[PDB]
């Protein structure tokens, strides 16, 4: 392929590099258009500007923890982190979700990743090795009230019993309702004043859910689970504009009310270089 | 049974991994795909688009206004404006083309950089663009401005006059972090002769700028960009 | 033992959104949870949310959803949250208090502070 | 070399290289010409 | 001996002249048309009152002045109200349709500044409170009307903000999006024709917005030495290859 | 969501009356908290899991029950009994606190 084809002096009626740019197009001038030069190749593609590329890295997208301890007089497991869970969704986690929010819809499969690690943080005689067991309630589906329920059968429902200082790696087909994920969904679950806007009504795959299979050893172990995702198969249409200001919250466009500028100021000039 | 030996890298978690990996969900069968228009393949097909750059930052806030590139009437040999181009930083370091170029590490190609006039239909101006490749700097007034690569244009009807700046380097590719032995150089642009203004009317008038990427454009590895953060995990 | 000190009587107008506060004195913040109840006037022991500083780990009552923004600070070990859009419903009385030491409720509970929003 | 029984089972894939601007870069129902003068 | 700068347009029963204009964009190329069968899901038959509707509604004349900051307009709404459309558009359950806007504004020879007409599906605005305050329904439904952004916040109102496209993205990269400019110098109106951009193959209207239009004047509006120091701006849009399918009760909305 | 119920709504109670309160939550609540408010005063942790004694919180006092309905107990009401009480459930998720009975108290007429 070429670079630059080689290009001598001109004069004409024939003015490319002068065009109106109030009609939406952006013209495709050239270098050679506008100056004497070489032919030059290119051997070059990027493979790496691909767009099943610059979102199909794996990337963390969200981290919880949990804890194995003696559930002998507990009102509630969660509010003891005795088992916990996860509302599927990937804003929880600013660097990725600025890259997803690069187009408008976006399509493809996964590569839900997960590990976990442990902390004996206090008088600790021996670094015991639990079992975590990973489970999927789809939305719908029964909960896991303790780290010890029927829920946790998962007859139907797809669960990974991996090793803690572990990982799996458990790939899922996407599953949108539709033809492609919505990324911003101006709209509303109903035509009354009162409901939510914003894409948080479209996007349930409902949870997860994470516990540890064994009964408190004596000491106190905390684990912190860590969920890695890779998009891959993907597909995006309409790209938009990049986010400027920060993030508040998941599903939401929002931004802090009393905040640093994102235009970089000009020291001195304008003038000044 | 078959005899294996493991080498060394079992279970490392490579995040850049396009291995085989099993279905959660077996026989489960999708939405069918249907159309949609405008359909990204490449990252470099949207970075090909203009964007406006703010070349105006001067302010104490962030502004509509930092965009226009101000002009003033009956002055002449003047500078209109300045920078250099580190299209990872500045004034650039806010549109399309930074924001995505700034994604990946190395680049090249050539840019191209627009400038559409707003002024009163039945005023004029005659100025002067022009590209300072590396060695010196700053051209600092015309003379040394216009032995660089740069290009005079009358102002009519076509409102816009699209410079490009032709890729000049040694090396065959650029730190997109600002680096002095990978850097780009310069631009500026000056009252080739001066901006005139039809009577019974009055003020400044302006230029708007945009910066879009060449068809040869160039973008390989794949950095984290600095533009975001959050502090904490965020909430429903 | 630990203590939960509250913010300070609030006026707010309505439309606006404040933050009172809370801060543990002589327990482990980082480690037990703030709960948080909008008692109101002759009104019931309501619940907002519930926060937990160790990792952001937390809860919210359907009411609040929008309203209630829990949140703690680990150094300054304040627990907060604050309401939006205010409103003279808004006008009742919040409590802050540390769950899950857990033979007991929230057991340990912080005085309050007055949240009464008009002009 | 495919081991597995599905499609998300499947590794990626690699180069669409379709790649088109107009899409994006020229929308322009009359179309513009590179040379000529833009509106006349 | 034709121009970019000269052309017509009949829907239905209504044209629109314009010896101006900068050319027509299209947006992502695509042009408007009907749900092909491999596509469709809805069982139902679908109607198509093609003339009286793919016709040409006037919106109203906003008033551009040195003040004024911009204005938007989400659309399936917009026309919520014009005649046989704003209708059928509340008769059914799910309609489908493309549009067109030739958007306006004159001036002369004296006059400086322009503007930057913009189209955004899927544009989702942003709450004046931050953190995971959300914005209802009657503020993001205008129309006739449209909101404004040289205007100020009500409580759940969107962000009123040009700077931020009320959404958090510099309103210099907006130019990502289909868009043209009216240059007071080398124009006065715009254009766009808009095909369905959402994700499904039909979908709801009473609910919902696929994008909107936003006027936006990047460079100030400035008259000569005295004279009236606003220029109307007036947008028309017009619907297309409207779809409509499943009627019933009619809806009823939020106010 | 288990909708909590205080037995009474509230009586008076002379001091020596023997008080009985009760909670009947919808479904079923495990462990039933105990809370009393004498007002201007945040309200404060009486029994705890049931059936147990917090802190300070004196012997005529007890209770128990499950599933569905708990209940509380004075011995003999007081002065110190003639403040508010709620009972609290901790079991099902959006933490749900009692109804109120405001326990009263009896004395002779002036």
């Amino acid at each position: 392929t070429v670079a630059s084809i080689s290009s001598g002096p001109k004069h004409t009626q024939k003015v490319p590099i002068l065009t109106a740019n109030e009609t939406g197009a952006t013209m495709p001038v050239l270098p050679s258009d506008s100056i004497e030069t070489r032919t030059t190749y290119m051997h070059f593609n990027g493979s790496e500007t691909d767009v099943e590329c610059f979102l199909g890295r794996a990337a963390c997208v969200h981290v919880t923890e949990i804890q194995n301890k003696d559930a002998t007089g507990i009102d509630n497991h969660r509010e003891a982190k005795l088992f916990n869970d996860w509302k599927i969704n990937l804003s929880s986690l600013v660097q990725l979700r600025k890259k997803l929010e690069l187009f408008t819809y976006v399509r493809f499969d996964s590569e839900y990743t997960i590990l976990a690690t442990a902390s004996q943080p206090d008088s600790a005689n021996y670094s015991s090795n639990l079992v975590v067991q990973a489970m999927y309630v789809p939305p719908g589906a029964p909960n896991p009230k303790e780290w010890d329920d029927y829920t946790w059968q998962s007859a139907s429902n797809p669960s990974v019993f991996f090793k803690v200082g572990d990982t799996s790696r458990f790939s899922v087909p996407y599953v949108g309702l539709a033809s492609a994920y919505n990324c911003f969904y101006d709209g509303y679950s109903h035509d009354d004043a009162e409901t939510q806007y914003g894409i948080t009504v479209l996007n349930h795959m409902g949870s997860m859910a994470f516990r540890i299979v064994n009964e408190h050893d004596e000491h106190k172990t905390l684990v912190k689970i860590r969920v890695y995702h890779r998009a891959k198969h993907v597909e995006a249409w309409i790209p938009r504009a990049p986010r400027a200001l920060p993030y508040t919250s998941i599903g939401r466009t929002n931004y802090p009310k009393n905040t640093e500028p994102v235009i970089k100021k000009r020291k001195g000039d304008i003038k000044s270089y | 049974g078959l005899p294996t030996t493991t080498l060394p890298g079992s279970g490392q978690f490579l995040t850049t991994d396009d291995r085989q990996s099993p279905s959660a969900l077996p026989n489960y069968e999708p939405t069918p795909r249907i159309h949609i228009p405008g359909k990204v393949h490449n990252l470099l097909e949207i970075i090909q688009v203009d964007t406006l750059i703010p070349m105006n930052n001067t302010h104490t806030k962030d502004e509509v206004n930092s965009y226009l590139i101000p002009l003033n009437a009956n002055r002449q040999n003047e500078q209109v404006f300045g920078t250099n181009l580190f299209i990872g930083d500045g004034v650039f370091k806010t549109t399309l083309l930074g924001e995505i170029v700034q994604y990946y590490t190395h680049w090249s190609g050539s840019l191209r950089f627009s400038l559409m006039y707003t002024g009163p239909a039945l005023s004029s101006a005659k100025l002067i663009l022009a590209y300072t490749p590396p060695g010196a700097r700053g051209p600092q007034d015309r003379r040394e401005a216009m032995l660089g690569t740069h290009v005079v244009w009358d102002i009519g009807l076509q409102s816009t006059i699209v410079m490009t700046i032709p890729w000049t380097s040694g090396v065959q590719f650029r730190y997109t972090d600002p680096d002095t032995y990978t850097s780009a150089g310069f631009l500026s642009c000056w009252y080739q002769t001066s901006l005139i203004l039809p009577p019974e009317t009055t003020g400044q008038v302006y230029l708007l700028s945009f910066i879009s990427a060449c068809p040869d454009f160039k973008l390989r590895l794949m950095k984290d960009t600095q533009t975001i953060s959050q502090t904490v995990a965020l909430t429903e | 033992q630990g203590q939960l000190q509250q913010s300070g009587a609030e006026l707010v107008r309505p439309g606006s959104s404040v933050k009172i506060s809370c801060k543990a004195s002589g327990y482990a913040f980082s480690s037990f949870w703030v709960n948080w109840v909008k008692q109101r006037p002759g009104q019931g022991l309501e619940w907002i949310g519930q926060i937990y500083p160790g990792d952001g780990d937390n809860k919210y009552n359907g009411k609040f959803k929008g309203k209630a923004t829990l949140t703690a600070d680990k150094s300054s070990t304040t627990a907060y949250m604050q309401l939006y859009s205010l409103t003279s419903e808004d006008s009742a009385v919040y409590f802050c208090a540390r769950s899950g030491n857990y033979p007991y409720a929230m057991d340990y509970w912080g005085q309050g502070t007055s949240v009464t929003v008009s002009s | 070399i495919n081991y597995y029984k599905d499609a998300a089972s499947t590794s990626s894939a690699g180069q669409s290289l379709s790649m088109d601007p107009s899409k994006f870069t020229e929308p322009v129902k009359d179309l513009m010409l590179k040379g000529a003068p833009a509106l006349n | 001996g034709y121009s970019d700068r000269v052309q017509q347009i009949t829907l239905g029963n209504s044209t629109i002249t314009t010896q101006e204009a900068a050319n027509a964009v299209v947006c992502y190329a695509e042009w408007p048309e009907y749900l092909p069968d491999v596509d469709a899901s809805d069982v139902n038959k679908t109607s198509k009152p093609d003339t009286s509707v793919c016709r040409f509604y006037t919106l109203d004349s906003k008033t551009w002045t040195t003040g004024s900051k911009g204005w938007c307009w989400k659309l399936p709404d917009a026309l919520k109200d014009m005649g046989v459309f704003g209708q059928n558009m509340f008769f059914h359950s799910l309609g489908r349709s493309g549009y067109t806007v030739h958007v306006q504004c004159n001036a002369t020879k004296f006059h400086s500044g322009c503007l930057l007409v913009v189209v955004i599906p899927e544009h989702q605005l942003a709450s004046h409170e931050g953190g995971n305050v959300s914005v209802k329904y009657t503020f993001t439904h205008p129309g006739e009307r449209g909101i404004d952004l040289s205007s100020a916040n009500e409580v759940g109102g969107p962000v009123k903000d040009v700077l931020y496209n009320m959404n958090g993205t510099l309103l210099g990269n907006l130019l990502i999006f289909p868009h043209q400019f009216i240059n007071l110098r080398t124009n006065n109106t715009a254009t766009i024709v808009i095909p369905y951009i959402n994700s499904v193959p039909i979908d709801s209207m009473t609910r919902h917005n696929n994008v909107s239009l936003m006027v936006i004047p990047i460079a100030p509006l400035t008259v000569p030495t005295g004279a009236t120091p606003s220029l109307p701006i007036t947008v028309t849009i017009a619907p297309m290859c409207t779809e409509f399918s499943g009627i019933r009760s009619k809806s009823i909305v939020p106010q | 969501q288990i909708v909590l119920t205080q037995s009474p709504a509230i009586m008076s109670a002379f001091p020596g009356e023997k008080v009985t309160i009760t909670c009947s939550a919808t479904s079923s609540v495990n462990y039933m908290h105990w809370f009393q408010q004498k007002p201007g005063t945040s309200p404060k942790l009486w029994i705890y899991s049931s059936s147990n004694l917090a802190s300070g919180v004196p012997a005529r006092f007890s209770g128990s029950g499950s599933g569905t309905s708990y209940s509380l107990t004075i011995s003999r009401m007081e002065a110190e009994d003639a403040a508010t009480y709620y009972c609290q459930q901790r079991s099902s998720y959006p933490i749900t606190f009692g109804s109120g009975t405001k326990l009263e108290i009896k004395r002779a007429d002036a």
